[PDB]
C-alpha cells in the first residue's frame, strides 16, 4: 500500500530537541504525550496529495550513548539535523552529524534538513542568515521551528519527505 | 454518618472536594491534578493507604513544592484539633458523670490516628528512599529531627522512636543465595598474570560474567535523583547524573574496545577468531540476560568501521550469524522485541538504560506543568504518576543480585580500560574508520594481506561451562 | 505478564518486613523497624510463566489495629505469619484470618500459614499445632527462615499458584 519513510531526528541534547517530533505525532490540539505508546512515533499524513506514513526515530536523553550513534542513524531514510538557536555549540555539532550521517549512509547526497528550535525565550546568538549559508553550503533546506506554538514543525517533516521523493 | 471535621478556616485539609481543587481520572481514586493542599491529604488520607501514591509523590514532588515547604505542609497535617464536647457530653458532665465521648474517641480512632501514621510514613519513606534531600540540606534535617523527636502521645510512640533511630543510621551510613556461584574459568591468562589479559587470552564465559558484574552493579546504583527533571541531559549533569553517566561511558567504552580490537587486528584471519570471539561473548551475555552487555556488541557490530568488514563476516560461521542476527532483530521496530524479551524473563538482569531516558525526557518535555481549570492552576499530577512509573520499572530491576563471583583482577583490568588513550572522540573514531579503509578497502581497490600479530592459539575454548569436583 | 497482589499480615515482630526483602533483595535485616505499611514489586518466572508480584508488607503493632480493612480489600492472597518461638503470635493468626474473611466477604480466599524464624533452635509452638490449624483453613503451612532462606520462595509462591488456581 502507501509508502513508510524512516526519518531520524538527530543534534545535541539538553536544547529542546525533543519538541519537533512530539508537537508533530502529538493530538495536535491537546497538549499530552505518552512516548511508551506503541506508534508514539508514527503519523499517517498527506504530503502534496500523496499519502504515506512516518516512522519518526528520536533517541533524545540518549546523546551520552555516542557509540549507538552509528546504530540509530544506519535505520533512517532522511535526516532532520537540530540545533537551537540560542546555544551556538549546537550550531557548531552540524557539521559533524552531517559527516557522521554521510559515512554511515556511505554517501555524499543523503536526503536532510537543517532544523534550527527556538526552545524558550533566552536570547537567540544564531541568526537566521548564518542557518541559511550554511545550509546553502550544503545543499540542504532550511527550516525554523518553535518548541512552544508549534510553527514549522510540519514545514520542517514535509519538506524532508520532499527530499526523500525528489532523490 | 460521616465523621465531622475541623473548620477548614483553623485546618485547610477539611476543604471540601471540588473541580477547583482536584480532579480524577476516570477501588481507590486517581488522582488526575489537584492543588498541593489536595495531594497532600490524600497522600495521608484517613480512609486506605496509597503505598505507590507515596512512592510517587515522593520521587517527583520537587517540581511543583520545595523540600522546606513540603516539610511545613505534612507538620501542618499531622497537627489535627480534636472537636468539642457534644451535647449528650455535656449532659453527663453537668450530672457529675464521666461523658461517653463517643464522637471523639470515634475522631480520633478513624480520623487523628490514621493521617498521623500515614504522615509518619511519609517522613520513614522520605528519609529511607529519599535521604538526599536532607544530605543536600543539613537545616531540612535538623526540622525533621525535631519535629519527630517532639511527638508526644503514646498511639505513635513506637513509629516516632523508630524513625528517630532510622534518621540516625542514615547519618553515618550482605547478600545470600540459593546456591553457590559457579567456578570462575581460566584460558590462556593465569589467575595472577594481569599483563597478558586480553580479548582472546581471558575466557570468553569469563570476560561476560566480569562485565556483567561490573554492568549490574552500575545499573544498580543509579538513583532516580538523577532522573527526575531530565537533569542528566543539561547543564549541571556531572553533579545531578554522576552514577548514570559512569554507566554509560562504561558502555561507551566497552563498545569502542570492541570496534578498536576488531580494526587493529589487520590480519584477515586473526580478525575473524576476533570477531567470533565477540559474538561467543554475546552468546553468554544473552545466557545472562545482560541486556545491557548484548547491545555493546551489537552497537560495535553496527559501527561505521565494522559493518563495512564483509570480507571478515563471510568468514563468520552460519550459526553465530544467527546469534548476531537475533540480537540485532532486538533492536529493530523502536526495540519491540527487546521490551517484549525484558518483560518475559527471570532476574537478575541488566536492563538497556536508553530507552527508560529517552521515554522520562519526552514525558516531561510533552506534558503541561499545570492544568488550568476554573480559572485556578492545579498541579497535573498524572504526568508526574507517569515519570514514576519509569522510575518504578527501573528500581524493580535493581532488587535481583546475580550468582556469580567476583574475580578482582579480571574487574580491574576492565574498570581501567581506555580505549581512547588521551585522543578526542572525533580524532579516534576517524582513526577507527581509517584502520577500516586500511585493511578492507573499498572496491575495486584490491584487498591486501597482513602479517599475525597473535603468537597463541586463536581456537575459542567455547562458553559452555566446565565442572570440576 | 499476570499481575498478582500479595498481602503479608502477623503479629508484630514475627518477620513480615524480614521475609519480603529476603524475597525481594536476597538480603536479611537485622533491624526490627516497625511498618506502617510498604510496598515491594517483583517480576518472577513461576511454573514457566513470568508473573509481576506485587506485595504489600502491613503493620503488626496494635496500634494500627483499625486500619487493616482497607488493605484487605486490595489484596488477592495473604501471606498468614506467625513466629515459632513466640505463641501468643500464632494465636493471633485466627484473628487475621477471620477479619480477611468478613472483608472479602468469602470463605475461599487465597492464604498461606507461615511459621517464620525456622533457624532458631527454641521453638514453642509445635509444627503438628500449625499444620492442625492450616487443615482447618484448608491451606498449606509452610516453615520458613528470614535469615537462611529456607522456605522463603515456597511460601510466596505457593501462594501465587493459590491465587492463579482460585
Ligand atoms: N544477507 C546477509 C548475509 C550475510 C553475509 N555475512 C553475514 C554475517 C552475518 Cl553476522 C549476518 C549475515 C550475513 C548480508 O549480506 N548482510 C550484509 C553483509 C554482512 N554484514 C554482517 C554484519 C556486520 N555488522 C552487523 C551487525 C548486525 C548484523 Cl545482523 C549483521 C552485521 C551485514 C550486511
Ligand atoms: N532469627 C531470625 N530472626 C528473624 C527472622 N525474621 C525476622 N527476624 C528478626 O525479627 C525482628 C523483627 O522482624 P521484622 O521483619 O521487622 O518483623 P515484622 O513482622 O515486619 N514487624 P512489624 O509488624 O512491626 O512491621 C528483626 O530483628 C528481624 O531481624 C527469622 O527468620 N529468623
Ligand atoms: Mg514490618
Ligand atoms: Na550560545
Amino acid at each position: 500500500g502507501m509508502t513508510e519513510y524512516k526519518l531520524v531526528v538527530v543534534g545535541a541534547g539538553g536544547v529542546g530537541k525533543s519538541a519537533l517530533t512530539i508537537q508533530l505525532i502529538q493530538n495536535h490540539f491537546v497538549d499530552e504525550y505518552d512516548p511508551t505508546i506503541e506508534d508514539s512515533y508514527r503519523k499517517q499524513v498527506v504530503i502534496d496529495g500523496e499519502t504515506c506514513l512516518l516512522d519518526i526515530l528520536d533517541t533524545a536523553g540518549q546523546e551520552e550513548y555516542s557509540a549507538m550513534r552509528d546504530q540509530y542513524m544506519r535505520t533512517g531514510e532522511g535526516f532532520l539535523c537540530v540545533f537551537a538557536i540560542n546555544n551556538t555549540k549546537s550550531f557548531e555539532d552540524i557539521h559533524q552529524y552531517r559527516e557522521q550521517i554521510k559515512r554511515v549512509k556511505d554517501s555524499d547526497d543523503v536526503p536532510m534538513v537543517l532544523v534550527g528550535n527556538k526552545c524558550d525565550l533566552a536570547a537567540r546568538t544564531v541568526e537566521s542568515r548564518q542557518a541559511q549559508d550554511l545550509a546553502r553550503s550544503y545543499g540542504i533546506p532550511y527550516i525554523e521551528t518553535s518548541a512552544k506554538t508549534r510553527q514549522g514543525v510540519e514545514d520542517a517533516f514535509y519538506t524532508l519527505v520532499r527530499e526523500i521523493r525528489q532523490h | 454518618g460521616q465523621m465531622r471535621l475541623p473548620s477548614a478556616d483553623v485546618y485547610r485539609f477539611a476543604e471540601p472536594d471540588s473541580e477547583e481543587n482536584i480532579i480524577f481520572e476516570e477501588g481507590i481514586p486517581i488522582i488526575k491534578a489537584g492543588t498541593v493542599i489536595k495531594l497532600i491529604e490524600r497522600l495521608t488520607y484517613h480512609m486506605y493507604a496509597d503505598p505507590n501514591f507515596v512512592r510517587t509523590f515522593l520521587t517527583t514532588y520537587r517540581s511543583f513544592c520545595k523540600p522546606q515547604e513540603l516539610l511545613s505542609l505534612i507538620i501542618e497535617r499531622f497537627e489535627i484539633p480534636e472537636p468539642e464536647p457534644t451535647e449528650a457530653d455535656r449532659i453527663a458532665i453537668e450530672n457529675g458523670d464521666q461523658p461517653l465521648s463517643a464522637e471523639l474517641k470515634r475522631f480520633r480512632k478513624e480520623y487523628i490516628q490514621p493521617v498521623q501514621l500515614r504522615v509518619l510514613n511519609v517522613c520513614r519513606h522520605w528519609v529511607e528512599h529519599h535521604f538526599y534531600d536532607f544530605e543536600r540540606d543539613a537545616y531540612l534535617l535538623q526540622r525533621m529531627e525535631e519535629f519527630i523527636g517532639t511527638v508526644r502521645g503514646k498511639a505513635m510512640k513506637k513509629w516516632v522512636e523508630s524513625i528517630t533511630k532510622i534518621i540516625q543510621r542514615k547519618k553515618i551510613a550482605n547478600i545470600t543465595f540459593q546456591s553457590s556461584p559457579p567456578t570462575v574459568e581460566w584460558h590462556i591468562s593465569r589467575p595472577g598474570h594481569i599483563e597478558t589479559f586480553d580479548l582472546l587470552t581471558l575466557h570468553p564465559i569469563e570476560i561476560a560474567r566480569q562485565l556483567t558484574l561490573l554492568e549490574s552493579d552500575l545499573y544498580r546504583a543509579v538513583q532516580p535523583s538523577e532522573l527526575v527533571g531530565s537533569v542528566w541531559t543539561k547543564e549541571d549533569k556531572e553533579i545531578n547524573s554522576p552514577n548514570l553517566l559512569k554507566m554509560i561511558r562504561h558502555t561507551t567504552n566497552l563498545t569502542l574496545w570492541f570496534e578498536k580490537c576488531i580494526v587493529e587486528t589487520e590480519n584477515l584471519e586473526e580478525r575473524v577468531a576476533v570477531v567470533s570471539r565477540i559474538i561467543e561473548i554475546l552468546q553468554v551475555f544473552q545466557e545472562l540476560n545482560n541486556f545491557n552487555g548484548v547491545l555493546e556488541v551489537v552497537s560495535a557490530m553496527n559501527s561505521s568501521p565494522v559493518y563495512r568488514l564483509d570480507h571478515t563476516f563471510e568468514q563468520i560461521p552460519s550459526r553465530q550469524k544467527k546469534i548476531l542476527e537475533e540480537a540485532h532483530e532486538l533492536s529493530e521496530d523502536h526495540y519491540k522485541k527487546y521490551l517484549a524479551k525484558l518483560r518475559s524473563i527471570n532476574p537478575p538482569c541488566v536492563p538497556f538504560f536508553g530507552i527508560y531516558l529517552t521515554n522520562i525526557l519526552k514525558t516531561e518535555e510533552g506534558n503541561p506543568e499545570v492544568l488550568k481549570r476554573h480559572g485556578k492552576e492545579l498541579i497535573n499530577f498524572s504526568k508526574r504518576r507517569k515519570v514514576a512509573e519509569i522510575t518504578g520499572e527501573i528500581q524493580q530491576y535493581q532488587n535481583q543480585p546475580y550468582c556469580l563471583r567476583v574475580e578482582s583482577d579480571i574487574k580491574r583490568f576492565f574498570e581501567n580500560l581506555n580505549p581512547m588513550g588521551n585522543s578526542m572522540e572525533k580524532e579516534f573514531t576517524d582513526y577507527l574508520f581509517n584502520k577500516s579503509l586500511e585493511i578492507e578497502p573499498r572496491n575495486p581497490k584490491p584487498l591486501p594481506r597482513f602479517p599475525k600479530k597473535y603468537s597463541y592459539p586463536l581456537k575459542s575454548p567455547g562458553v559452555r561451562p566446565s565442572n570440576p569436583r
